[PDB]
């Protein structure tokens, strides 16, 4: 079997650490002792502000040079070009970005869904009537799981798209939900604008006893909420990544003594989309191990390697790559690392967190299967 | 002489036959309009993405097309970044995209408007996945600010009885058509909204409703002269030879098609008449260099003022419909009826 395999990196704009994150997955990889062994080759573009026309030329640039498979990030703009060119062409997505419900062939979504947990967790504290403060940047797959829940067991819920809010209008909304005595609240949305809408809560001074936020977001730890620990508002949110496992604690080791000119982001610790970043690296050796095991030599000599090619030719071998990465079973900073046949997370756990005056304290964990065990 | 290019879905044939229809009606010798047609699943991003990079290859001077939401920005990307415009009757998008020029008037704002007419404020709204939220949001978002109590059921990929227990008697459904007489059948005294621009478009009358009250939306006037003239040759065509014609009706994206016909060719007569010259293509090369005067095509297009199937045809500078009339529709034991209208200006207007 050769000595190098092929991938594209594929960043979208603000991914400095997670591109830090796979950098060194890759250097530790292609420089580890441990005892069918291959170096990991990238061919990386950043892309800056993702959009289809610059996701087409860095993917037909990356499967043009010969990749088998493809480490890339999207966003709602980006997303369906991306898995459809892979999914015509046979090569497969390795991906943190947010995950899709529908409908994924040759694409492999490492971020598990918060809809499982957020919904078990509305039915513990025994929600009835509150808002759904949300942004459409990771789908609706939240906000539908929510309203028909609602109709389903006959809540009362006010959703509202804060997309294209202005800093006032979450002022005057909040005065508006002042009135009609609102106190409980679902918030979903991109970290830029959660941090936004925090600082709001603060102003409004909704941020104290009585007040009750659950934040859908799969890195509690590292939002900064040292208003609302003094305020007293009970704050509840969602930890993938536990720090507190050998496992990370190992990477978190070197993490800490990486050059933070060589690898920027690293002088803070890995969000959970670094941390996913990692795991992707770490699933697409597991893959090319496990190919090698089973005696396929896979190449991609002398296909044409031109992405607009008509007729499409897709790869042969594509379908075992596939077949690979959706059986791969593996520990990783994300915890146990595996999917089902639909490409999606499944058998995952991950840490629940509440606010409290000492500072944000596990109150337990959800599994998807297992669903909440508290503490 | 000018080419363009088309990208039907595979299954529109009247929409088509509305296209060949256009060409010959809106031509004249004086330039040759000449259509270079693809065919395709337009859910297919990758496939969209090959037909509109064979057709800036070729020298498309605009592209008559469609979309759905999985490929909207294959589209507005590539006709954004190249300038290429691009001329449709799929869905307008929310926010402001260069180089598309929306055949499709917004339906949210007069959806909204009859929802205040009727003064409801409980109402279950059943919607669908398969062909996006973006209404949901608008009627969520209204909801929340007028406190209506929305019941909203996802009936796109029984519901029957959580009707019943929950117990809403207004219905507003957002749904795809084939859908809309299933829905009524588990039910079978209520009230409908059919949230689309063609009420009167396929099953209707005798769906039936069992005597309930039912509203909806129709850009199509067929007490128009143009459209009834229209429909007078339509009527009349061989079936054999265009097909989805031969009827009384004509299918609301298939009106916006032949409207479509109009608006491209009136376009390109206004740059022969301003004497302004369009001469003389690589999807992935790079940097991106968009062709020099794709800019004078796009303001031609949307400085186009005519009348068409679908009543008054005007453009703002972001290529959506303004100045337009929506007729609002009863459903009469006679027949379908026009109540009144939304106008762009002047909202919900009875009589
Ligand atoms: C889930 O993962 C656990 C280890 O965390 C393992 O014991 C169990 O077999 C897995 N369940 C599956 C694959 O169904
Ligand atoms: C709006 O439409 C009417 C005809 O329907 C026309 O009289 C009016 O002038 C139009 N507005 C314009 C051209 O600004």
């Amino acid at each position: 079997f050769p000595s190098s395999v092929q991938i594209g990196g594929l960043f979208i704009r603000n991914t400095d650490q997670e591109y830090t994150a796979f950098r060194l997955a890759i250097f530790l990889h292609n420089t580890s002792p441990n005892a069918a062994p291959f170096n990991l080759v990238p061919h990386v573009d950043n892309i800056e502000t993702a959009n289809s026309f610059a996701v087409t030329n860095a993917f037909c640039s990356q499967y043009s040079r010969g990749v088998f498979a493809i480490f890339g990030l999207y966003d709602k703009r980006s997303v369906h070009t991306l898995t459809s060119f892979c999914s015509a062409l046979h090569i497969s997505l390795i991906t943190p970005s947010f995950p899709t419900e529908g409908e994924s062939q040759f694409v492999l979504q490492l971020r598990p869904s918060l809809r499982g947990a957020l919904l078990s967790l509305l039915d513990h504290y025994e929600w009835n009537c509150f808002v759904f403060l949300y942004d459409t940047d990771r789908g609706y797959s939240i906000l539908q799981a929510i309203m028909e829940k609602a109709g389903q067991n006959g809540w009362h819920v006010s959703a509202i798209c804060v997309e294209n809010f202005n800093d006032v209008s979450y002022r005057q909304l909040l005065e508006e939900l002042d009135r009609r005595q609102e106190k409980k609240f679902v918030i979903d949305c991109e970290i830029e604008r959660l941090q936004n809408i925090l600082e709001q809560i603060v102003s409004v001074g909704k941020h104290v006893k009585g007040y009750h936020y659950i934040i859908a977001n799969l890195g509690f730890k590292d939002i900064s909420l040292e208003r609302f620990i003094h305020g007293g508002a009970n704050v509840t949110g969602f930890q993938l990544v536990d720090f507190n496992t050998p496992m990370v604690t190992k990477l978190m080791d070197r993490w800490k003594k990486l050059d933070q000119r060589e690898y920027p982001g690293s002088e803070t610790p890995p969000k959970y989309t670094s941390a996913l970043t990692y795991d992707g690296v770490l699933v697409m050796a597991e893959t090319f191990r496990s190919l090698r095991r089973q005696k396929i030599d896979i190449s991609r000599r002398g296909n044409a390697g031109d992405c607009l090619a008509n007729p499409a030719a897709p790869w042969g071998q594509g379908i075992d790559m596939e077949r690979t990465l959706k059986q791969v079973r593996i520990q990783g900073l994300t915890g146990n690392v595996q999917f089902d046949h639909y490409g999606r997370r499944v058998n995952y756990t991950m840490d629940v967190f509440e606010l409290k005056s000492t500072g944000p304290r596990k109150v337990g964990y959800w599994n998807d299967m297992d669903k909440l065990v508290l503490i | 002489s000018i080419q363009i290019g088309g990208l039907f879905p595979r299954g529109a044939d009247q929409e088509y036959s509305a296209f060949r229809v256009g060409m010959v009606q809106f031509s004249t010798s004086e330039f040759r309009l000449t259509p270079h047609i693809d065919n395709l699943e337009v859910a297919n991003s990758f496939a969209v993405t090959n037909a509109f990079c064979s057709q800036f290859s070729r020298g498309v001077y605009a592209i008559f097309g469609f979309y759905d939401k999985k490929s909207v920005n294959t589209i507005t990307s590539f006709c954004g970044t190249l300038h290429v415009s691009f001329i449709t009757p799929s869905f307008p998008t929310d926010g402001t995209h260069p180089f598309v020029i929306q055949m499709r008037p917004d339906l949210k704002g007069a959806l909204l408007s009859l929802i205040e007419y009727y003064q409801w404020d409980k109402f279950a709204y059943l919607y669908d996945s398969d062909r996006g939220l973006s209404t949901l949001q608008a009627v969520l978002d209204s909801a929340a600010e007028k406190k209506w109590q929305v019941t909203a059921i996802n009936v796109g990929n029984s519901l029957f009885q959580d009707l019943e227990l929950k117990k809403e008697r207004r219905v507003i459904l957002d749904c795809e058509r084939d859908k809309v007489n299933d829905i009524v059948d588990q039910v079978i005294g209520y009230h409908y909204i059919i949230a689309n621009l063609g009420f009167t478009d396929g099953d209707l009358l005798k769906i039936q409703f069992g005597g309930a009250n039912v509203s909806g939306f129709q850009i199509v006037d067929y007490d128009d002269s143009l459209v009834s003239k229209f429909i007078e040759r339509w009527s009349t065509l061989e079936e054999k030879e265009y097909p989805g014609a031969h009827t009384a009706t004509i299918k609301y994206t298939s009106a916006l098609t032949y409207d479509a016909v109009q608006v491209m060719t009136e376009a390109f007569r206004n740059l022969r008449k301003q004497r302004i010259e369009i001469s003389r293509g690589d999807c992935l090369a790079n940097p991106a260099v968009p062709w020099g005067q794709g800019v004078e095509i796009e303001r031609a297009l949307k400085q186009v003022q005519v009348e068409g199937l679908s009543g008054n045809i005007k453009f703002d500078q972001n290529g959506k419909r303004i100045n337009y009339t929506i007729n609002i529709m009863e459903l009469k034991t006679n027949g379908p009826r026009k109540i009144g209208y939304w106008s762009e200006v002047d909202k919900m207007v009875v009589t």
